[PDB]
């Protein structure tokens, strides 16, 4: 678990900040 | 699986019977063998030859694989 | 994992309803114009996968308008008269020839 | 469950009836059918034997081995099964 | 594979009821339901026998698990 | 082993013997190990007769009593 | 043909012919395969050499053992 | 013309009209003209006589029904004459709705014609008109037609017609639910699932398990799924399962992140 | 009240079975009597309407619909149904119709139970 629940966290981050930078991009 | 019992040889056994051989031969005599091996068993028999005349058989055995075919003189009931 | 291994070791009638029957799934409507889309592609999909290769109109089982197309023939009676008068021509034929 | 002997099946079917048969010997029988084993083995009751020139005879009984043998034609009912 | 089993249905279902249903898959060459002595009645099953065995699968594959007044009836095939 | 030689072997030419004195010439096209000879494109020479083409011909494997190999056939690897 | 179920099948509804250890040849239809190589021949015709002889026959059962030869090559079939 | 004797079928015909007794009668007219080789319109007509006299035989409606698909069978399922064939399947349900065997050929003769608008009421009929101990023939059918096919919402709504007299079949569902992207049905019936407390499902899955599909589920699709409160279910993990509290804590994280909402991510 | 007004018009469809002398279970049950209704009962009554309007118009003896309207056993309990004018028979045979049609209307709808 250690060893999973950070990669997990690591492609929650990426999954998680290309959707923000479609959510900054729509907003202009 | 399971496979078959003999068959019902004690509806047969015990009667007086002729018997054919191949070339023509002719023998009578009574019956009363059955082994697993299907052998039979012959007594009392007297053989009618192609070339000469008669003899009796005394306690014949014949091997069942080789020859088997029977003609009785009592009918079944 | 004990309970797991239990098994191991180891009553639909009282709830039909009338939801079951579907008398109380149908009075949306919405479900038809989807099923005709799916509908349209199937019959294209046949098709290709094909290329290389009285009425009476009454009210159905279910409310809807259906239609009997009830068949005309010829019942036994006329049809008993058709092979007799068959069966008489070569009768005098043979009887004169 | 089993799923096995369908010429077993076939061959109770045929019995009861009336089959022919032909020996090494080059004869015909003729003979009514009761008998049957997974040997092959066969027997036939009241039977009548017909030579290819001009004699017949009538038989009681014939028992056939199923291993050293010539096949038997069985009788036509078997195609309704 | 000729002979069928069938066994649950009611009281009220004959000989000639049987009859009525199982003609429907084909000819019927005889029905026999085993009655019971002590009560008069039959015990709830009764065997029915087919002209061709192709018949008796049809019976089968239709009249197992039907209702027949108002009872999920059994069809097998006789052992 | 012998088996191996008799579900390898197929689409070869061959002679066969038969019990009677009869030899017949096909082509084979058939995948068992059970020695079962299935023939396509025959010629039949029966003893004290005239010969005859068949199209097609099956014969039961233990029934003949030798057969012919054709030369290409290298038996050495399929007899191992 | 011989034996394999699944060739048994495609021969089936076609007229065969066989032709036996003692000369004579036989003509037939058949629908039945046992494993061990037993079939069921119906319709069969017989050739007998003395001249020239042809007999109508019943239906027959045949022991792929006494089988020295068989050929298939027939036209669509009678029932 | 409508009128017209052979010299060679008159005996059958003659005999059938002295002999209105049996199906034999009518069996060896049919049997003896298949075996001419005859054409499929007169063999059409002979069964319809034959219906209309023996119109409660399964034998010769079975027999009749299914020469129709044969003969048919190489024209294109959009031909009027499948059509037919379906309008001929109606007369016979009229006498033999209480068999199986014909509303299955029907609806089977329904989905090889391809269409699905009334496939499906054809099937509702079947429900309707057989015992219910019958039924287990016709969903399978029923099911399987749908599930072919890209109907999520009418499927949804026959399905949870069939879980009142199958629930073990929940798990199936569920697994349908998630391959048409239902994620919001598909979690909604997981928690019916974890809210039955068998210890182990049809499938294997212990009631922890499907718990624990669901906060997988639940988690990984933020955006997706609107009638859960997704942060009180994992809370309630982190309530009760207090061997993976570590775990669940970067689960319900894991969830915000995912949403994009690293505002409450950090409150997590 | 819906158990038994079921069994009193099944009672309908049994005399109604009886007045088209067709035998069979069809009042055993409102699925029986609807598939009666379909196949038997519209049969009959389309082709009174086909008498009607392909010769009944112009080419049939008056007061025909009289004798070729088919349920005149089951309003048998009606003395003079028909008064012998086509033009206003047609009118109460209609009228006739439509209480048959309600008989099933309503059985259709009791089926659920």
């Amino acid at each position: 678990r250690r060893e999973e629940i950070i990669n997990k966290t690591e492609d929650a981050c990426e999954a998680g900040f290309a959707l923000m930078l479609e959510m900054k991009r729509n907003s202009r | 699986m399971s496979k078959t019992h003999p068959p019902e040889l004690k509806k047969y056994m015990d009667k007086e019977m002729d018997l054919k051989l191949n070339g023509n031969r002719r023998v009578s005599g009574i019956l009363r063998g059955f082994d697993p091996f299907m052998n039979m068993v012959i007594d009392e028999a007297v053989e009618y030859q192609k070339d000469g005349g008669s003899v009796n058989l005394g306690m014949t055995v014949i091997r069942g694989n080789s020859v088997v075919i029977m003609e009785p003189k009592e009918r079944i009931s | 994992e004990l309970f797991e291994k239990s098994t191991e070791g180891e009553d639909l009638l009282r709830n039909i309803d009338a939801h079951y029957f579907g008398y109380l799934d149908d009075e949306d409507g919405r479900l038809i114009p989807l099923e005709k889309l799916i509908e349209e592609k199937n019959i294209e999909r046949i098709n290709k996968e094909f290329a290389e290769k009285q009425e009476s109109t009454v009210i159905g089982e279910d409310g809807r308008p259906m239609t009997i197309r009830h068949v005309l023939l010829p019942t036994q009676q006329d049809i008993e008269e058709m092979l007799l008068e068959q069966k008489k021509q070569e009768l005098m034929a043979k009887y004169l020839d | 469950m089993t799923s096995v002997g369908v010429p077993i099946k076939i061959l109770h079917e045929a019995e009861g009836h009336m089959v022919t048969l032909e020996t090494v010997t080059g004869e015909v029988y003729r003979g009514k059918l009761s008998e049957a084993e997974d040997n092959m083995n066969c027997q036939l009751a009241e039977t009548v034997v017909t030579f290819r020139d001009g004699r017949s005879h009538q038989l009681d009984n014939v028992f056939i081995r199923g291993n050293k043998i010539r096949f038997m034609i069985l009788p036509d009912m078997l195609k309704n099964a | 594979k000729r002979t069928l089993y069938v066994g649950g249905f009611t009281e009220d279902v004959t000989e000639k009821v049987l009859m009525a249903a199982f003609i429907p898959f084909g000819d019927v060459v005889a029905i026999s339901i085993p009655m019971d002595y002590e009560s008069g009645k039959h015990r709830g099953f009764g065997f029915v026998e087919f002209d061709m065995a192709e018949d008796a699968a049809m019976a089968i594959d239709n009249m197992n698990e039907s209702e027949l007044f108002g009872k999920t009836i059994r069809v097998n095939f006789a052992r | 082993k012998l088996v191996r030689f008799l579900m390898k072997l197929s689409h070869e030419t061959v002679n066969i013997e038969l019990k009677n004195g009869t030899q017949v010439s096909g082509t084979i096209m058939g995948v068992d190990v059970a020695m079962n000879t299935h023939l396509r494109a025959v010629s039949m020479t029966v003893k004290n007769k005239e010969p005859v083409k068949l199209d097609t011909l099956s014969i039961r494997g233990n029934n003949i009593r030798y057969i012919i190999l054709p030369d290409p056939l290298a038996l050495d690897t399929l007899l191992i | 043909t011989i034996s394999k179920n699944n060739k048994m099948m495609a021969h089936l509804n076609y007229r065969m012919k066989i032709i036996l250890q003692d000369g004579r040849t036989f003509i037939g239809f058949f629908k039945a395969f046992d494993k061990h190589m037993n079939i069921l021949l119906a319709e069969c015709e017989e050739h007998r050499q003395i001249g020239e002889e042809k007999r109508i026959l019943g239906l027959v059962l045949v022991r792929g053992e006494h089988i020295v030869s068989m050929t298939v090559d027939g036209p669509p079939p009678r029932d | 013309t409508m009128k017209g004797i052979s010299s060679e079928d008159v005996p059958f015909e003659e005999d059938i009209i002295r002999n209105p007794t049996s199906v034999n009668c009518w069996q060896r007219y049919i049997d003896h003209k298949l075996q001419n080789k005859s054409p499929a319109k007169q063999m059409f007509l002979i069964y319809e006589r034959a219906l209309a006299v023996f119109e409660r035989s399964y034998k010769l409606w079975y027999h009749y029904l299914k020469y129709r698909e044969s003969t048919i069978v190489n024209k294109c399922p959009t031909d009027n004459s499948w059509r037919a064939l379906c309008d001929t399947y109606e007369r016979c349900l009229m006498r033999l709705h209480k068999m199986p065997r014909i509303w299955i050929c029907y609806c089977e003769v329904m989905i090889k014609r391809g269409l699905i608008t009334e496939t499906r009421r054809v099937f509702d009929r079947a429900l309707r008109s057989l015992p219910v101990t019958q039924h287990m023939r016709i969903w399978t059918l029923y099911i399987g037609f749908l599930t072919s096919h890209d109907l999520p919402e009418t499927t949804i709504r026959v399905y949870r017609r069939y879980l009142k007299m199958n629930p073990k079949a929940r798990e199936d569902y569920v697994e349908y639910l998630i391959e048409r992207d239902q994620i919001d049905e598909a979690a909604k019936e997981l928690t019916t699932l974890v809210n039955q407390d068998q210890n182990v499902s049809e499938k294997g899955r212990t009631a922890h398990q499907l718990w624990t599909q669901l906060c997988d589920l639940i988690s990984k699709n933020p955006v997706k799924i609107f009638s859960l409160n997704v942060d009180a279910i994992i809370r309630q993990g982190i309530y009760r399962y207090t061997d993976q509290v570590g775990f669940l804590w970067c689960s319900l994280a894991d969830y915000y992140i995912r949403s994009a909402e690293f505002e409450r991510a950090r409150d997590v | 009240y819906v158990l038994k007004e079921r069994l009193q018009l099944l009672n309908c469809v049994e005399k109604l079975a009886k007045a088209l002398k067709i035998v069979g279970d069809v009042a055993y049950t409102c699925e029986n009597a609807g598939y009666f209704f379909r196949f038997s009962v519209c049969r009959v009554w389309e082709e009174f309407l086909a008498k009607v309007t392909s010769k009944g118009c112009n080419k049939l003896a008056e007061g025909i619909i009289s004798e070729i309207f088919p349920f005149t056993g089951f309003f048998k309990d009606i003395p003079d149904l028909f008064s012998g004018n086509n033009s206003a028979d047609l009118k109460v045979a209609h009228s006739c119709w439509r209480h048959i049609e309600q008989i099933f209307e309503k059985l259709d709808e009791f089926r659920a139970f």
